[PDB]
């Protein structure tokens, strides 16, 4: 794969916390690799781009998602692995390809709020994955027409859309065409 | 074998978690990533290629027919048969069909070129008649085959109530009848007797009507063939009972009104020695909408005669045969779902009849599922359990 | 018709019957006629092919079985007593007319075994007319009951597709008008 200590800590996380990570990160700056340490392309053809932040969020681990970004890691890594493709490419879970697009598509409002109005770095709600698809494009990709799915899709769809009006009081994020044109409404249709 | 879903369902999807008693689980939790959850069922008993007894053989063959469709519609069992259908089940079935359709072309061409003059029409000595000779021999090979395979099933899978099941119980007989009925014709074509032909003709019509067995490889045609036989039982016999009962009633009543040929040697005016029999055909054609009244009129009482035939039309055509359409509509509406469920038993029985017909090493080559170390066991020895992955999604239980 | 060949006609005749049967496309401007035309094609798929599969399968079965019981013209040059070189083919039409309720038995009777012959045709009527073709009515009733609503919904897709095929066929300034 290309896995290092820090993923293995987070994958085998238990009970919501694990105190190895602040020490391995404390050891990271001593080696001077924090930039390179919370950053890694698993070069597996099933995991081409997954980082510790992609892991931090899908585990519903708020405490470290606040951590990993604080040491200035990334919030834009394209998780382009075949696992991380739509189910018709021969994959399992498309969410976009980004940590912000994940936190939305994985029903985590708290992360999504934080990742935007966090101090150190912040993922803009405009960023396009390797298909053009922003976060709203990606919520249309994961919404099945069930009660529970359509519920938390519409909430966050609004949330980000109303939120991105506050910031960047310009072109609506719902107008951002992807790399075949189709806006989130056209993409749902 | 006893048809108990509540316990049967419980045992298969048994996921115990505590470290000691995890070898007792049969539904594992291989991997998860957000709202997609893999899972891994144990096929230790379910799928055993030859060298053990298996649940799936028991259900599909030896069980309670009343709920066998609910048994084959649980966690791996549906996707485990579909997987066999992909690998070998579909293919080998569609070799069986064309092998059979061809064998009935041969049994057809040998009948359209069977001679018709002289006690046994042997005199071959010709490229055509030697080509016909290939035909009868290939035929008799099928007859002796279907005879032994059914009597092999006598010392093997036969003796449930196999007379009216819609789950191949019907066709086991008719292939046996086909098998006997080719043997007898082969016996009489060699014993001089010239009724090799009449006995063959039944075998031929019976044989193409056995190609409905091969509608089991499609829900489309197989559900249809099931409704044919139910309607033949639940709807058509009760119709012929009454219909016959009327027919002897009126026919006898109508023969009585014709003057003998002890009078002038006519049928269409007089009656003698075949007048009953033909009326049964005319009064059959008449209700079918296929014959015309064409009043005989050569009767002591002509007007009573016409009043009766009209009551025969009204009762038998206008009322019984159009009620028969109505009853079918009630049948097909009732037995549609029930015919979907039978077909699933048909289809599964088809797969395992193929599988059982293979040697064991070939069944292990087509072994369905993947070997997995699900966990650790005695003195750290792993669990090498064949299992069957079933990916799943719920956007609810985070 | 320009290359000399005289089968311009036969090829035309198919085109003509095919063409009027394309006027059912224009039943899309009414739910009344358009839902109807949808049920025609479903029944043609879900109900009629499975019927011809079996029906054919019986027919070669009995027909071959019944041709076998007629004496050749290697005997006297008759069809209604003898059999030669077209006797299969016409039976397929007679046994077709017969199940349709459109032809008469009219027993041939010039056979080595006449009574086996009649026993078979009666089993052909019972199975093919009394049982298969009247079951076919029954199945349609299950079809039209199932696909009525589904045919209302298709028509709405038909109708909408009709509107936009017209609209797209206009210039832009007319579409803006
Ligand atoms: C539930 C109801 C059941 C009803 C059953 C049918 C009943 C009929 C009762 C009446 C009996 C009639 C007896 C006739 C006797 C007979 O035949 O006499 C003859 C000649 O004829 C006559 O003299 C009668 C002339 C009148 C004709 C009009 C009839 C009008 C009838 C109207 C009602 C029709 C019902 C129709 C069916 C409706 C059914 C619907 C429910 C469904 C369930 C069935 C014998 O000639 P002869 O001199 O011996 O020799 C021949 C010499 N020659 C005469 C030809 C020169
Ligand atoms: C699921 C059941 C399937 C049943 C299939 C039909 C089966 C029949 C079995 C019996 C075979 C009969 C063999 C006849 C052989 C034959 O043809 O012999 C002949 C002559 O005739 C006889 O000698 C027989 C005389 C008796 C007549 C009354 C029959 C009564 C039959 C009653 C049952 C009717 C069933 C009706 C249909 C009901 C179907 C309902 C479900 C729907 C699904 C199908 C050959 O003459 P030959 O001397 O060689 O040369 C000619 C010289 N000559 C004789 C004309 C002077
Ligand atoms: C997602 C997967 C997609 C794949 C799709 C394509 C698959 C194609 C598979 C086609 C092969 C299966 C059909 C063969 C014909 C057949 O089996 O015909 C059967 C019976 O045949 C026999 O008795 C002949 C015995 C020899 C057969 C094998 C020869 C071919 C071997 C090649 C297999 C290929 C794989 C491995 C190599 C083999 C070497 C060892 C492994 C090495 C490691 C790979 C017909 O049924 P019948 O008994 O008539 O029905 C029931 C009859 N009754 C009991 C009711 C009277
Ligand atoms: C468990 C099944 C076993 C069957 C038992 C029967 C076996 C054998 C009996 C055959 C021998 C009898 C005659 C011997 C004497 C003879 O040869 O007599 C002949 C005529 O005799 C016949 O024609 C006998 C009728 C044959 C048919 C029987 C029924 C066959 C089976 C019926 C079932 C199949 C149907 C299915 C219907 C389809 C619908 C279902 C849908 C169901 C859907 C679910 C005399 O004429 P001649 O010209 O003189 O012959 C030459 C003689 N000479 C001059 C050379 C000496
Ligand atoms: C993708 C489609 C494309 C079609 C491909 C076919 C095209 C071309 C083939 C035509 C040429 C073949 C004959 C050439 C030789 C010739 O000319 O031969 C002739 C006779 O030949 C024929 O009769 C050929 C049969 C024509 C019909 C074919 C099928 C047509 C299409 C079938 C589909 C349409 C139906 C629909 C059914 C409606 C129900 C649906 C409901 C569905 C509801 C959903 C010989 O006679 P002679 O007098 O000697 O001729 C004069 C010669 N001389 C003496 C002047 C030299
Ligand atoms: C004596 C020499 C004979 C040489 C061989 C001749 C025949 C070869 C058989 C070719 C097909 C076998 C491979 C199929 C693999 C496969 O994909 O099978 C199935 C799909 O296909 C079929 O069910 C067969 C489709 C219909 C066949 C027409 C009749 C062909 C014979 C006349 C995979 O399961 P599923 O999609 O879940 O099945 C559901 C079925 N549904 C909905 C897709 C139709
Ligand atoms: C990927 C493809 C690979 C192809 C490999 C081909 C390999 C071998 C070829 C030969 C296969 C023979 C297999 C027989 C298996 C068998 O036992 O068959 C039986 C069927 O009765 C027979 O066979 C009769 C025996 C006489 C031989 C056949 C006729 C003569 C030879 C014909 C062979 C050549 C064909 C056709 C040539 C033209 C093909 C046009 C393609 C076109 C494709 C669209 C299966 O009935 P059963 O299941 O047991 O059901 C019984 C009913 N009960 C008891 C279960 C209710
Ligand atoms: C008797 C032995 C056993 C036979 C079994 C196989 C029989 C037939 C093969 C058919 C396979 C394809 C059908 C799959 C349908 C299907 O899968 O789904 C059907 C949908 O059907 C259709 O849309 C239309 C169906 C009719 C198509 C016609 C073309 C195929 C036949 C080939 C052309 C024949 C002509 C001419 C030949 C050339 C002559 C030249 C020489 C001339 C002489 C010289 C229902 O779907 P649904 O409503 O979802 O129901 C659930 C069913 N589901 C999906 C779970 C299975
Ligand atoms: C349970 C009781 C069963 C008892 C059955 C008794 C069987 C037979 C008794 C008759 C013996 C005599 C027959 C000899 C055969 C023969 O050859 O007779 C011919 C006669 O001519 C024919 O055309 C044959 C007509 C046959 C009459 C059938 C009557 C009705 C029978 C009814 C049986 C069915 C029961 C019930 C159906 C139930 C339906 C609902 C379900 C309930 C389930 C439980 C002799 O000709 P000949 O005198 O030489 O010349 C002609 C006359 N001429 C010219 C001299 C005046
Ligand atoms: C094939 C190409 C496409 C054709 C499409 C158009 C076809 C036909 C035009 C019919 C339009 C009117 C029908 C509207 C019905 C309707 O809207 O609703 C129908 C109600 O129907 C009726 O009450 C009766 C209908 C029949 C009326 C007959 C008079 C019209 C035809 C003209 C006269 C023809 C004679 C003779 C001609 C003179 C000859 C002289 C030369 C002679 C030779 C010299 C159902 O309502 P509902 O139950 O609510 O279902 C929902 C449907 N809903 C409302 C949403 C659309
Ligand atoms: C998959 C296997 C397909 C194999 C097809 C093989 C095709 C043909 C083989 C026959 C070759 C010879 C034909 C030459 C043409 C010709 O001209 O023949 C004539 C013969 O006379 C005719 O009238 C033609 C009769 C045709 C017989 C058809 C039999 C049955 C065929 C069945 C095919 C359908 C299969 C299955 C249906 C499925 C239904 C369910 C869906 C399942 C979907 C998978 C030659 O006359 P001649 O000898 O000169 O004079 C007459 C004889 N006389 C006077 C000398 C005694
Ligand atoms: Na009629
Ligand atoms: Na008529
Ligand atoms: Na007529």
């Amino acid at each position: 794969t290309g896995k290092t200590c820090l993923p293995k800590a987070l994958l085998n996380l238990s009970n919501g916390r694990n105190d190895t990570i602040p020490v391995l990160l404390d050891i990271a700056e001593r080696t001077g690799n924090m930039r390179e340490f919370i950053n890694s392309p698993f070069r597996d053809i099933y995991y081409r781009g997954q980082t510790a932040l992609h892991i931090a969020i899908e585990r519903r681990c708020k405490h470290y998602v606040e951590l990993l970004v604080a040491q200035g890691a990334d919030v834009h890594a394209q998780a382009r692995g075949r696992f991380f493709q739509p189910k018709d490419e021969g994959g399992y879970f498309y969410f976009g390809e980004l940590p912000l697009s994940l936190a939305a598509c994985t029903n985590q409002p708290h992360i999504v709020n934080y990742l935007t109005e966090n101090p150190h770095k912040k993922a803009d709600m405009r960023r396009q994955d390797s298909r053009g698809n922003t976060v709203l494009h990606a919520l249309v990709a994961i919404a099945d027409n069930t009660r529970e799915n359509t519920k938390f899709v519409t909430k966050m769809y609004d949330l980000l859309l109303l939120k991105c009006a506050r910031l960047f009081p310009d072109s609506n994020l719902e107008a951002v065409l992807n790399n075949d044109g189709l806006s989130p409404l056209m993409m749902a249709a | 074998k006893t048809g108990k879903i509540g316990i049967f369902q419980h045992i298969i999807r048994r996921e115990v978690t505590d470290e000691d008693t995890r070898h007792l689980s049969r539904k594992f939790k291989d991997w998860a990533y957000g709202p997609v959850y893999s899972s891994l069922y144990d096929l230790s008993s379910l799928d055993t290629c030859g060298e053990e007894a298996s649940v799936l053989e028991i259900l599909v063959y030896n069980s309670k027919i009343e709920n066998r469709h609910e048994m084959l519609a649980v966690e791996p069992i549906n996707e485990l048969l579909r997987d066999k259908w992909r690998k070998f089940g579909a293919v080998s079935f569609y070799i069986n069909v064309v092998s059979y359709l061809c064998a009935m072309v041969i049994f057809t061409l040998t009948a359209y070129y069977q001679p018709l003059e002289g006690t046994p029409p042997y005199p071959y000595r010709t490229t055509v008649d030697y080509l016909r000779l290939a035909g009868e021999v290939i035929t008799l090979f099928t007859g002796v085959l279907f005879f032994f395979t059914n009597i092999k099933d006598l010392f093997m899978k036969k003796c449930p109530g196999v007379n009216s099941l819609f789950i191949d119980g019907s066709f086991q007989l008719l292939y046996f009848i086909y098998s006997v009925l080719v043997i007898v014709s082969a016996a009489l074509y060699l014993a001089g007797i010239e009724a090799y032909l009449a006995v063959m003709v039944f075998a031929l019509v019976l044989g193409w009507m056995n190609a409905l067995y091969f509608t089991r490889g499609l829900k489309l045609t197989g559900t249809y063939s099931i409704m044919i036989q139910k309607i033949l039982f639940k709807d058509l016999f009760r119709f012929l009972l009454v219909y016959l009962l009327f027919m002897i009633g009126y026919a006898s009543a109508l023969v009585s009104l014709l003057n003998p040929c002890a009078n002038v040697p006519t049928y269409p005016s007089c009656r003698d020695s075949e007048t009953f029999s033909t009326f049964l055909l005319d009064l059959f054609k008449l209700t079918i909408g296929m014959g015309d009244l064409e009043m005989l009129s050569s009767t002591k009482y002509p007007v009573v005669f016409i009043i009766l035939l009209v009551t025969y039309i009204i009762l038998t055509f206008v009322l019984l045969l159009n009620m028969l359409i109505a009853l079918m509509g009630e049948t097909v509406g009732q037995v549609s779902k029930e015919s979907k469920h039978i077909w699933k038993l048909q289809w599964a029985t088809t797969i395992l009849d193929i599988e059982r017909s293979f040697p064991v090493f070939l069944r292990k080559a087509f072994r369905s599922g993947e070997m997995v170390t699900v966990g650790k066991s005695s003195d750290g020895t792993p669990d090498r359990r064949w299992c069957f992955r079933v990916d799943e999604v719920n956007w609810s239980h985070w």
